[PDB]
């Protein structure tokens, strides 16, 4: 069952530029109705071929800088942010822990200046592109932005190789999607401990299980000097491990609030949306550099974008945990209403939250056996969690989320048995 | 005009 659009009929393709009929709400590829990327913007609400017939042209709107334009690019430069040392916290390799993350929840980004203690294997800094391609594979396709236009291009890693290396550039290319967890270049890598100790796919997905393992821990990232990638959530709400190898990453990150959450749908829904910097519609914009040997821990639902000052090479992934599952379910729901498309959200989202949901029971069940209490987070988690399992689960809506529940959960008892065990902690926590 | 963005980073997804 694979969904399609445009006059054409076809399924979504990451690759082409595509635009929302407002009358329809189903969508166009540019080339397929006429309309040029560089001249979408002048509109504001599109009507396609046939709904213009029926119900008037489309809305155009009224010099703007373009998301992307080496203009761009050189204002972002010169652009004050809020400094992020009064917020990010700087914990050493050792000091990076599960209790240090449970303290505030882990809800402000944390640089690691020395990879010292944070029990990550990688190669040595003398690692090159190269090397990347003999471990990968230089016919492989992988996926590209082209910052310029920020769209997303298809090409392989050997003819991007040949980019980078070449003795010039007319394009401004970044490849930040190639992730390696299948080749030989991920025996070279292991995620931070923190990572893999929180991780809810690495300690919750069962072998096989009829589904295919989630893996998004292991991405490459090779940057060119002045790549640019826009404000997102990344997908599924995960939080990112971001290690420099060699060169300069520079991150703008805005904190989640409720405010900042509508306006970056807004934001992300607008017609406007490329012309527009977000950083300046919030209160506080956070410019954070994350230089070489350094390792940057992003949270659930941080909004941030990402300039690249020189050429770079990193390493990175994506992770669900238990300390902002409210979060994690917010960024799903607003990937769901912006309509997208699959290769952006975190592959069987539902599914392993099912999964988490059977282990937070045990473990509320496994503390209140030891005469012991669950953390508050965990609480506030397990119940926003909880009725996530009920949202998916009633009668109207169990069709287009069924199949991703696991056999071996029965949801009814899940639910129910949870409902008891939060609502007993929250029984206790009143005493005090 | 609303416009799907695609420069973000890919999970393979389905
Ligand atoms: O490296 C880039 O240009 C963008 N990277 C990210 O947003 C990330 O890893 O979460
Ligand atoms: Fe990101
Ligand atoms: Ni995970
Ligand atoms: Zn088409
Ligand atoms: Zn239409």
């Amino acid at each position: 069952s694979v969904p399609v659009y445009c006059l054409c009929r076809l399924p979504y393709d990451v690759t082409r530029f595509m635009i929302e009929c407002d009358m329809c709400q189903d969508w166009f590829h540019g080339s397929c109705v006429g309309v040029e990327e560089e001249k979408a913007a002048d509109i504001d609400l599109y009507h396609c071929p046939n709904c213009e017939v029926l119900h008037g042209p489309s809305i155009m709107k009224k010099k703007p800088v373009k998301t992307g334009s080496p203009t761009f690019v050189r204002e972002l430069r010169s652009r004050t942010f809020d400094s992020s040392d009064e917020v990010i916290l700087k914990p050493t390799g050792n000091q990076l822990t599960v209790e240090f993350l449970e303290e505030n929840s882990f809800s402000v980004p944390i640089l690691v200046l020395k990879k010292d203690g944070l029990g990550m294997t990688l190669p040595s800094p003398s690692f090159t592109v190269r090397d990347v391609e003999h471990y990968v594979g230089s016919d492989k396709e992988i996926d590209v932005i082209d910052v310029t236009r920020q769209a997303d291009c298809k090409m392989k890693l050997g003819d991007f190789v040949k980019y980078y290396y070449s003795g010039k550039r007319e394009k401004v290319l970044n490849v930040i999607s190639l992730e390696f967890s299948d080749t030989r270049l991920s025996n070279l890598v292991e995620t931070p401990k923190i990572v893999r100790k929180l991780s809810w796919v690495e300690n919750l997905w069962p072998e096989e299980c009829v589904f295919e393992r989630p893996n998004v821990q292991k991405y490459c990232l090779m940057s060119v000097r002045d790549s640019y990638t826009d404000f997102h959530i990344d997908f599924g709400g995960t939080s990112v491990w971001y290690h420099v190898l060699k060169g300069e990453k520079i991150f703008y990150l805005i904190r989640p609030t409720n405010a900042n959450l509508t306006l970056f749908e807004c934001w992300s829904s607008s017609s406007n949306q490329n012309e527009m910097f977000f950083g300046d519609q919030v209160d506080k914009c956070y410019k954070c550099s994350v230089k070489q040997g350094q390792t940057l821990f992003i949270p659930t639902g941080w909004i941030h974008a990402v300039l690249t000052p020189v050429d770079c090479l990193a390493f990175g992934g994506n992770f669900l945990h238990s300390l902002n599952i409210e979060m994690q379910l917010k960024a799903y729901e607003i990937e769901k209403r912006l309509s997208t498309a699959d290769l952006f959200r975190f592959p069987n989202f539902e599914t392993i939250c099912w999964y988490v949901g059977k282990h937070i029971l045990d473990i509320f069940r496994g503390l209140r056996e030891n005469r012991r209490h669950p953390a508050s987070y965990l609480v506030h988690g397990g119940k926003a969690l909880n009725l996530a399992f009920r949202a998916w689960t009633r009668k109207e809506a169990l069709p287009d989320h069924e199949d991703e529940i696991p056999e071996t959960v029965r949801t009814v008892q899940l639910i129910k048995d949870l409902a008891r065990e939060i609502r007993l902690v929250e029984d206790i926590f009143q005493q005090n | 005009a609303r416009t799907k963005q695609t420069a973000r980073k890919s999970t393979g997804g389905k």
